[PDB]
């Protein structure tokens, strides 16, 4: 549960480089596939189980 | 003095903070036109003994935000002010940016006369220039104040042909204030490059009045390099000093692996586009 | 209050509609006339407030 926006599966580090104005990253058909950590500025992929 | 240019493919920005990587995007929003046309505008100081009138500030009429671009090594452009009479009837912004601050003032105020300027107005002997402007006299009935983070910086330039344009957009969209901006190191000999850059959001503000009117609050206290002409119409010359129109355009934009803008194509210039 | 109470004010005459979220304060005399409302009251020039 990432600042609300609820889901499940698995979490890893990721190496995708994001911006300081950029949060969430997406993909085709419109799911969350990356998430910035709001206590510490790190960057999670999440792929499902 | 005015003249006019072609802004290749110059203007595009972020429309919203979503990560994508190598994937094409179909947006709609205020863009600037692909090959459209750009007007030029020179402040031009003639017979710095004498105290000959400029005209150098003209009012604009910001129909659906603006495009500005400007290329100097100097910190001569000071902010923007917006409004829709620039009068004591009628609120008006403020944007001004010094050395390390920007302040934000949606105000009333009652007039602007004109930014300080001295008689001599030469700078080939002198190159201090401490605290030398004010406009506005009252502020009656406002609010939102902003000062913060100057929005536009400095970066050095060494050993000539080296100079950063600077490019802003901005709207307003349901009382909502937007500035994009972004600052390209590299321009070299051309006037205004041809290729991608795409802006990143810099500011949203709750302004929420009507604009229909701006200028530039440039201190023309001094100016050097700056050719004067009396061009017209479809004319060429040499200004520093850009302006451009949005409209509502509908783009496709390509984003690269690492996450960039890489190309965009219009979706309404040519059949085949 | 019994007596009465008049500091709330409302505005009723305006040249055109405000768009979403904007605010307009200004205080002058509506055009509602041929005759040129440049005087401070009169017939065919309201007071929008
Ligand atoms: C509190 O949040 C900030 C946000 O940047 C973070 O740097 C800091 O480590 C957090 N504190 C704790 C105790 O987690
Ligand atoms: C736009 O600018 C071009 C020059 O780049 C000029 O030829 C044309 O007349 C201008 N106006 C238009 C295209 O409406
Ligand atoms: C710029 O303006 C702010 C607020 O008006 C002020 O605090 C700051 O000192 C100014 N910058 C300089 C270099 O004086
Ligand atoms: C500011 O408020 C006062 C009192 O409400 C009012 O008399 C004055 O007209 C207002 N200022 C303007 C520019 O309307
Ligand atoms: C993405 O960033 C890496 C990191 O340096 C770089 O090697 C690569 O060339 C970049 N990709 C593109 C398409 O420029
Ligand atoms: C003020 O805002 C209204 C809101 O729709 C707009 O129609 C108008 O053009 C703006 N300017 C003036 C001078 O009324």
């Amino acid at each position: 549960n990432f600042n609300g926006l609820t889901g499940t599966g698995v979490l890893t580090e990721s190496n995708k480089k994001f911006l300081p104005f950029q949060q969430f990253g997406r993909d085709i058909a419109d799911t969350t596939d990356a998430v910035r950590d709001p206590q510490t500025l790190e960057i999670l992929d999440i792929t499902p189980c | 003095t005015q003249s006019y240019t072609n802004s290749f493919t110059r203007g595009v920005y972020y429309p919203d903070k979503v990560f994508r990587s190598s994937v094409l995007h179909s947006t709609q929003d205020l863009f600037l036109p692909f090959f459209s046309n750009v007007t030029w505008f020179h402040a031009i100081h003639v017979s710095g003994t004498n105290g000959t009138k400029r005209f150098d500030n003209p009012v604009l009429p910001f129909n659906d935000g603006v495009y500005f671009a400007s290329t100097e090594k100097s910190n001569i452009i000071r902010g923007w002010i917006f409004g829709t009479t620039l009068d004591s009837k009628t609120q008006s912004l403020l944007i001004v940016n010094n050395a390390t601050n920007v302040v934000i003032k949606v105000c009333e105020f009652q007039f602007c006369n004109d930014p300080f300027l001295d008689v001599y107005y030469h700078k080939n002997n002198k190159s201090w220039m401490e605290s030398e402007f004010r406009v506005y006299s009252s502020a009656n009935n406002c609010t939102f104040e902003y000062v913060s983070q100057p929005f536009l910086m400095d970066l050095e330039g060494k050993q000539g042909n080296f100079k950063n344009l600077r490019e802003f957009v901005f709207k307003n969209i349901d009382g909502y204030f937007k500035i994009y901006s972004k600052h390209t190191p590299i321009n070299l000999g051309r006037d205004l490059p041809q290729g991608f850059s795409a802006l990143e959001p810099l500011v949203d503000l709750p302004i929420g009045i009507n604009i229909t009117r701006f200028q530039t609050l440039l201190a023309l206290h001094r100016s050097y390099l700056t050719p004067g002409d009396s061009s017209s119409g479809w004319t060429a010359g040499a200004a520093a000093y850009y302006v451009g129109y949005l409209q509502p355009r509908t783009f496709l934009l390509k984003y690269n692996e690492n996450g960039t803008i890489t190309d965009a194509v219009d979706c309404a210039l040519d059949p085949l586009s | 209050k019994v007596g009465g109470n008049y500091n709330y004010l409302y505005r009723l005459f305006r040249k055109s509609n405000l768009k979403p979220f904007e605010r307009d304060i200004s205080t002058e005399i509506y055009q509602a006339g041929n005759k040129p409302c440049n005087g401070v009251a009169g017939f065919n020039c309201y007071f929008p407030l």
